[PDB]
Protein backbone atom coordinates (compact mmCIF):
# COMPACT_ATOMS: atom_id res chain seq x y z
CA UNK A 1 0.00 0.00 0.00
CA UNK A 2 3.28 2.06 -0.09
CA UNK A 3 3.82 1.23 -3.71
CA UNK A 4 0.15 0.76 -5.29
CA UNK A 5 -3.01 2.81 -5.60
CA UNK A 6 -3.31 4.19 -2.01
CA UNK A 7 -6.98 2.68 -2.27
CA UNK A 8 -6.71 -1.48 -1.94
CA UNK A 9 -9.02 -1.50 1.50
CA UNK A 10 -12.49 -0.48 -0.55
CA UNK A 11 -11.38 -3.25 -3.42
CA UNK A 12 -9.88 -6.11 -0.35
CA UNK A 13 -13.64 -5.33 1.63
CA UNK A 14 -15.83 -5.94 -1.67
CA UNK A 15 -14.36 -9.11 -2.41
CA UNK A 16 -14.77 -10.24 1.49
CA UNK A 17 -17.97 -9.51 1.24
CA UNK A 18 -18.88 -11.10 -2.19
CA UNK A 19 -16.34 -14.26 -1.07
CA UNK A 20 -18.66 -14.67 2.12
CA UNK A 21 -22.20 -14.28 -0.08
CA UNK A 22 -21.10 -16.95 -2.12
CA UNK A 23 -20.18 -19.27 0.36
CA UNK A 24 -23.16 -18.84 2.55
CA UNK A 25 -25.07 -19.84 -0.87
CA UNK A 26 -23.10 -22.95 -1.87
CA UNK A 27 -23.43 -23.93 1.85
CA UNK A 28 -27.44 -23.32 1.28
CA UNK A 29 -27.46 -24.96 -1.97
CA UNK A 30 -25.24 -27.74 -1.11
CA UNK A 31 -24.69 -28.89 2.42
CA UNK A 32 -23.41 -32.65 3.79
CA UNK A 33 -23.42 -31.05 7.57
CA UNK A 34 -19.93 -31.16 8.00
CA UNK A 35 -19.40 -28.00 9.50
CA UNK A 36 -21.80 -26.22 7.44
CA UNK A 37 -25.96 -26.12 7.06
CA UNK A 38 -28.12 -28.82 5.25
CA UNK A 39 -28.13 -27.29 1.57
CA UNK A 40 -31.41 -27.78 -0.25
CA UNK A 41 -29.99 -30.15 -3.34
CA UNK A 42 -29.23 -32.88 -1.53
CA UNK A 43 -31.65 -32.20 1.93
CA UNK A 44 -34.47 -33.25 0.06
CA UNK A 45 -32.53 -36.64 -0.68
CA UNK A 46 -32.18 -37.61 3.31
CA UNK A 47 -36.40 -37.88 3.54
CA UNK A 48 -35.87 -39.50 0.33
CA UNK A 49 -38.24 -36.88 -2.39
CA UNK A 50 -37.19 -37.77 -5.49
CA UNK B 1 8.60 -9.36 -30.49
CA UNK B 2 7.93 -6.18 -29.78
CA UNK B 3 8.40 -3.10 -32.01
CA UNK B 4 6.37 -0.57 -30.83
CA UNK B 5 7.01 2.22 -32.11
CA UNK B 6 9.83 1.73 -34.54
CA UNK B 7 8.85 4.68 -36.53
CA UNK B 8 11.12 5.56 -37.63
CA UNK B 9 13.62 6.56 -34.85
CA UNK B 10 11.58 7.52 -31.54
CA UNK B 11 10.93 3.97 -30.11
CA UNK B 12 10.90 4.72 -26.86
CA UNK B 13 11.55 1.97 -24.41
CA UNK B 14 9.10 1.01 -21.94
CA UNK B 15 5.85 1.56 -23.76
CA UNK B 16 5.54 5.54 -23.04
CA UNK B 17 1.63 5.65 -23.00
CA UNK B 18 -0.91 6.41 -20.05
CA UNK B 19 -2.99 3.97 -18.21
CA UNK B 20 -6.57 4.07 -16.59
CA UNK B 21 -7.06 3.20 -12.77
CA UNK B 22 -10.95 2.31 -13.53
CA UNK B 23 -11.49 -1.10 -12.35
CA UNK B 24 -14.72 -3.00 -14.09
CA UNK B 25 -16.15 -6.51 -13.78
CA UNK B 26 -19.03 -8.27 -15.70
CA UNK B 27 -22.29 -10.10 -14.44
CA UNK B 28 -22.50 -11.57 -11.05
CA UNK B 29 -24.41 -14.40 -9.78
CA UNK B 30 -28.31 -13.80 -8.94
CA UNK B 31 -28.18 -14.05 -4.74
CA UNK B 32 -32.00 -15.94 -4.97
CA UNK B 33 -31.25 -18.05 -1.43
CA UNK B 34 -29.69 -14.94 0.09
CA UNK B 35 -33.51 -13.53 1.25
CA UNK B 36 -35.92 -16.36 1.03
CA UNK B 37 -37.03 -15.85 4.38
CA UNK B 38 -36.60 -12.91 7.63
CA UNK B 39 -33.48 -13.11 10.01
CA UNK B 40 -34.87 -14.95 12.69
CA UNK B 41 -33.08 -13.31 16.12
CA UNK B 42 -31.59 -15.57 18.55
CA UNK B 43 -30.00 -14.53 22.16
CA UNK B 44 -28.55 -17.66 22.46
CA UNK B 45 -26.37 -20.37 20.74
CA UNK B 46 -29.49 -22.82 20.38
CA UNK B 47 -33.20 -22.35 20.75
CA UNK B 48 -36.20 -25.06 20.68
CA UNK B 49 -39.89 -24.77 19.52
CA UNK B 50 -42.63 -26.86 21.09
CA UNK C 1 -9.50 -5.84 -14.49
CA UNK C 2 -11.27 -8.42 -11.28
CA UNK C 3 -11.37 -12.38 -11.52
CA UNK C 4 -13.99 -14.35 -9.72
CA UNK C 5 -12.90 -15.04 -6.12
CA UNK C 6 -14.80 -17.03 -4.18
CA UNK C 7 -15.02 -18.62 -0.92
CA UNK C 8 -14.60 -19.07 2.60
CA UNK C 9 -14.24 -22.47 5.18
CA UNK C 10 -16.88 -22.48 8.22
CA UNK C 11 -15.64 -23.00 11.70
CA UNK C 12 -15.17 -26.62 12.84
CA UNK C 13 -17.45 -25.60 15.95
CA UNK C 14 -15.58 -26.85 18.90
CA UNK C 15 -12.69 -24.57 17.59
CA UNK C 16 -13.01 -21.80 20.21
CA UNK C 17 -8.83 -21.26 21.51
CA UNK C 18 -6.06 -19.92 19.23
CA UNK C 19 -6.52 -20.33 16.07
CA UNK C 20 -9.93 -21.39 14.84
CA UNK C 21 -8.58 -22.94 11.39
CA UNK C 22 -10.73 -19.89 9.53
CA UNK C 23 -9.18 -20.66 5.73
CA UNK C 24 -8.56 -17.52 4.02
CA UNK C 25 -10.01 -16.43 0.44
CA UNK C 26 -9.15 -16.77 -3.02
CA UNK C 27 -6.26 -15.02 -4.36
CA UNK C 28 -7.71 -12.08 -6.90
CA UNK C 29 -5.12 -11.41 -9.42
CA UNK C 30 -5.71 -7.91 -10.32
CA UNK C 31 -5.06 -8.60 -14.04
CA UNK C 32 -4.16 -5.96 -17.03
CA UNK C 33 -6.26 -5.80 -20.26
CA UNK C 34 -4.57 -3.38 -23.45
CA UNK C 35 -5.93 -1.99 -26.41
CA UNK C 36 -4.22 -1.76 -30.12
CA UNK C 37 -4.86 0.71 -33.05
CA UNK C 38 -4.65 0.47 -36.04
CA UNK C 39 -4.18 2.68 -38.76
CA UNK C 40 -6.18 3.29 -42.51
CA UNK C 41 -5.26 5.78 -44.86
CA UNK C 42 -7.04 6.53 -48.52
CA UNK C 43 -5.90 8.45 -51.25
CA UNK C 44 -7.83 9.37 -54.69
CA UNK C 45 -6.13 11.82 -57.56
CA UNK C 46 -7.29 13.96 -60.09
CA UNK C 47 -5.13 15.92 -63.09
CA UNK C 48 -5.55 19.73 -63.85
CA UNK C 49 -6.08 18.13 -68.15
CA UNK C 50 -9.22 15.94 -66.72
CA UNK D 1 8.36 -10.61 -8.08
CA UNK D 2 6.46 -7.40 -9.04
CA UNK D 3 3.92 -9.84 -8.12
CA UNK D 4 4.06 -9.67 -4.43
CA UNK D 5 2.62 -11.29 -1.78
CA UNK D 6 0.54 -14.62 -3.40
CA UNK D 7 -0.86 -15.48 -0.44
CA UNK D 8 -3.29 -13.68 0.36
CA UNK D 9 -4.07 -10.04 -0.73
CA UNK D 10 -5.11 -8.55 -3.77
CA UNK D 11 -1.59 -7.58 -5.62
CA UNK D 12 -1.33 -6.74 -9.28
CA UNK D 13 1.77 -7.31 -12.26
CA UNK D 14 3.28 -4.94 -13.90
CA UNK D 15 2.20 -1.03 -14.72
CA UNK D 16 1.21 -0.04 -11.33
CA UNK D 17 4.24 2.03 -10.81
CA UNK D 18 4.91 6.19 -11.71
CA UNK D 19 6.53 7.27 -14.56
CA UNK D 20 8.60 10.57 -14.70
CA UNK D 21 8.53 13.06 -18.09
CA UNK D 22 11.94 14.53 -17.21
CA UNK D 23 15.47 13.34 -19.28
CA UNK D 24 18.66 13.25 -18.63
CA UNK D 25 22.51 13.08 -20.42
CA UNK D 26 25.69 12.59 -19.50
CA UNK D 27 28.62 14.74 -19.13
CA UNK D 28 29.34 14.90 -22.88
CA UNK D 29 33.02 16.54 -23.45
CA UNK D 30 33.48 20.18 -24.24
CA UNK D 31 33.35 21.96 -27.73
CA UNK D 32 36.01 23.96 -28.59
CA UNK D 33 37.51 23.38 -32.33
CA UNK D 34 33.74 24.47 -33.51
CA UNK D 35 34.15 27.58 -31.48
CA UNK D 36 37.66 29.33 -31.80
CA UNK D 37 38.75 30.31 -35.18
CA UNK D 38 37.48 33.55 -36.65
CA UNK D 39 34.56 33.59 -39.80
CA UNK D 40 35.42 35.35 -42.70
CA UNK D 41 32.12 36.20 -44.59
CA UNK D 42 32.20 36.60 -48.46
CA UNK D 43 29.54 36.62 -50.90
CA UNK D 44 30.05 34.09 -54.13
CA UNK D 45 31.56 30.97 -54.63
CA UNK D 46 35.48 31.87 -54.74
CA UNK D 47 37.27 34.37 -53.03
CA UNK D 48 40.82 35.35 -54.48
CA UNK D 49 43.83 37.98 -52.85
CA UNK D 50 47.01 38.83 -54.16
Amino acid sequence: EEDAIFSLLPLLRKRLIEAHAVSIEEAFMTGDGSGKPKGLLTLASEDSAK
Amino acid sequence: AVNQSSSVEVSSESYETIFSQRIIRDLQKELVVGALFEELPMSSKILTML
Amino acid sequence: VEPDAGKATWVAASTYGTDTTTGEEVKGALKEIHFSTYKLAAKSFITDET
